[PDB]
């Protein structure tokens, strides 16, 4: 999956289906940066773990819902 | 051991869920209620209406 | 900034009635007010996207009930150039 | 000065200046515009303190409802803010 | 102005919110924010009689669709000399 | 960050959490947590009407579902000047 | 000083002085009248502010009537007239 | 104490009778007498709380078929400034 | 005199409207406002008995439909100088 | 004397009633005024055994019917020393 | 504590039974412990004598329903001196 | 010094300090803390050794259900942890 | 030493000594008392700690009561008072 | 490390359960011990977040069952900075 | 402490988590952990009688739920002196 | 890697698949294969809380749709002294 290290939070806009995009937060790959919806912990970010496709999905709750990359889970030991 | 008493007749004190009234519907989003969908108060129709 | 917010009603007490929760729930100036006729009565304002967008729900949920109500209410976070020469 | 904007609207300008007779004298307030929204819908805009203003704006519903086609709508503002007041006329 | 303007309710946000109201529709001087503890949270402003008359309206009017609703919406044009003491 | 929201519940698991999805969503100052009595906890938060949007619906919708859950949950676009007193 | 006028007229003074305490207990209304119409009719004279006078006529309305003989006649007046002021004292 | 008892009564007999009986049943100050106007006769005594109500409830008891009887028997506890010009 | 009235509501708006009604009725001075707690307020009105129970009889048959409504109203003409600790 | 009697009720009123009964009914000291939070208050009376029983027999038959009424009635009569923290 | 409190029953187990039930329900003394023979047990305090009825009271209602249970439960309002040396 | 923690909540003070007597009447514990949790919850906290507690606990428990509202947790731990004794007021 | 304190009655010392032997057969408990009541009631007590106390008593109520005419008083005693101490042989 | 792991019980018997299984089952830091009323019995610790798991998971299936048993168990895994000074 | 807790069951799971209960309860050192063979293992702590008692009910309590579950849970305040040469 | 886990199975085709995945899993270190007799095989497995936790369930979910499958499966967080006697 992507190993994804939080950047910064996000502000909201003008779309309707913000009620289950939850925080979207820019976080980078190591070459440029990104966004995705923050599950559990973004922190300043040490190291984190982002899953996109059409798992994005259902990793954010909905089989309908509007993503391409979600947050999954946190590296306790990280990675240099 | 120590002689109590009973009185009261009426046990505990009817506490009410400070929740109620609801009737009607929450005023279209943007403040408050969880939950739901519609839109991010987007340009569409619904928009303040967005209900 | 240029986050348009604006508001269509019937009859002028709802349009007023929304023009007072633009003024006093958001920081955003008041950029028109406009007879088309036939009833509709509408304001324009102009201010910060978030701040119009508690503006336009105060005015919405404020003036829905007087008289007529409003009739149309629908946000716009960055208009076009071209358009505020028209305005 | 009472900043209280109470005014109302209605079909032609037979009711409308019943009800701004109406409330200039059952009560002592300022009237500060007479409007043509359009399409019948005409609005009389007074000035004056809260109290004062509910009395004119009852007197005005109860005086307007039996004339004409009637009045619409019966609500006022008691601290109407500064940016409203360029809407006025200023 | 001596009149008092009390809300009680069951939650913060509709407290915060009524008081909002309470001080956007007039010119009154909010004075007490009081936790009575069991969930009520009570609002007490100051000001003249009109003006608190058509605040604690909009207050109300602003509050009534928040949690299990406002509990008790309640004015004196003036209290006694002898209750400030408690205030 | 004159704007101002505020998150009320039952118990402080969803208050924590809410206030967690606060600093989560934007650069939000969380600027008091408050226990209500009877159970209720408040925590309120300052920013820009965009950023508090974003976080307050994040964190709502995200403590629906823990434990007991919100109670209500609403914005302030452009607080009085009674904040003070308020906090 | 405020223009709104609240009177109440009542069979015997008892049920007029209940709704001048109604009056002086319930909001800034002073009492600028205590006057004995004839055969026995006593009404009471207060002014103050329009939300004033009218809350305070309600307590009088709600407290007078069952005062002995009771409450025979009450109202309200929103914006008396400068030409009525004469019959008020002058 | 300047609890205000006064009753009203049909000619002044038992209206001066229920007077006698308000200062000689009870330790209370008598302000004065009213001809109301065609027959109907008031008197307004002052004093101690329950030595007023003690007085009236002597003077209503001493009036009640006397004459033209009774009309109007009351006790105010806590009379304002503003009855002063009106006493 | 040296009695004490008290009252008791489900919420302290109710309360303190029945001390207006207490400071208003009778020459009665409250001395205290106590939230108990759970909602239960309190308050302890000074005086003379019978103006003590005037006010009290007016209070409570002011008070049953203000807030949620009353919840104990009695009095003693003489508490102890041992319930002054409790004061 | 060591003997400690004590009692509950809901609503500070009969507390306060149930604890003047205490204090003229028998030769009692009381030491405690607990609020126990959500509308249980708790009095606590020192004296000897005998003295204790009466004061809070005659007590709690007063105020069953006082207010809300009481919660508990039963007393001990030699308390071990290790209660010092209920001090 | 010249009140006589005293205990008589079937064996120790309803006999220690009242004893700690004296000891540990009031604070009164225990001055002995006799076996009188046959079966009968006999357990003697002493205390003041609102004290001295509580504790026998415990013991009478603690102890009657374990081993063969109580036989003689009574007491002594004012003990002569003559029969101390005797005990 | 008897490390295991016995303590029990109740509706109000009489059934809380009744099972606190019968705790150190029918056992020789010493208790430590009484606590207010809000809304009638009220605790008692004694030391002792697990036998002494099990039997205090056992006796607050059966003079406590039939007093007030009535007891409704009657648990306790055997061994408490360090950690938790700051928890205690250390 | 543990305080709490086990005591068997029995008709006959026949199980009262079976009392006994279950209490020195169970639990850490030493029996400090063997007398005789009067008119054949024998009555037995043990002390040591309060579980095992507990047990031991347990133990005799299951063994005692079957044994010739059986078992006519038993129970434990938790936290035992100073007071009772004269009265167990001081 | 700065893995909160924290639960809400009804009555704090659970909550000291919890916490005892907090201390013997993992290795955090227990940071908090609130009461928020009406209740509500909190415990905060801090932690290693499969560390922190381990905890609540034998909290929770611990202390679900005793008295009124937790009310609501979740586990934050690296909560905001912002949020520490609070608590 | 010579008091033998013993607990059979079938699988490790359920005895290695039933020795972890046995001595996170008290104290109590286990010395036996042997596997009997058909799906047979067991566990023996040594610790006072107490000590045994309550961790014993930890360990049951801890182990009920896993495998087909505890088998037996056994255990003597106190083995002779002749069981320990075959422990 | 105090923190312990373990997986046990009937036979041991589940048994070191599970191991296998363990291994396989995180940096985990196999500390021992035990037959426990009867056919059940046991697979202890030594780290950290998350790592152990991932492992575990990792390999007793692919374990279950194997032959016969796992049995049971849990972990210990902190795991007391005597594991060292338990290996």
């Amino acid at each position: 999956m992507l190993i994804c290290k939080v950047l910064k939070p996000l502000v909201s806009t003008n779309r309707i289906p913000g009620f289950e995009h939850k925080h979207l937060q820019v976080v980078l790959d190591g070459s440029s940066n990104k966004v995705a919806v923050d599950a559990v912990g973004c922190k300043p970010g040490d190291w984190v773990i982002c899953v996109g496709s059409s798992a994005a999905r259902e990793a954010a709750g909905s089989k309908s819902y509007p993503s391409d990359l979600t947050i999954v889970g946190i590296i306790d030991h990280w990675d240099p | 051991r120590n002689p109590s008493r009973a009185g009261f007749m009426g046990a505990m004190p009817p506490v009410d869920n400070k929740r109620n009234d609801e009737t009607e519907k929450p005023d279209f989003l943007i403040t408050g209620s969880s939950g739901n969908t519609r839109d991010g108060q987007l340009v569409t129709f619904s928009g303040g209406a967005r209900g | 900034g240029i986050a348009l917010g604006m508001i269509e009603t019937r009859g002028l007490v709802p349009a007023i009635e929304a023009a007072d929760a633009m003024t006093k729930a958001a920081e955003v100036r008041l950029i028109g007010r406009e007879f088309v006729g036939g009833g509709y009565v509408t304001v324009l304002v102009r201010g910060e996207t978030g701040a119009v967008n508690a503006a336009v729900r105060a005015g919405a949920d404020a003036c829905e009930r007087v008289g007529d109500g409003l009739v149309a209410a629908h946000i716009i976070a960055r208009p076009h150039r071209e358009v505020e020469p028209a305005l």
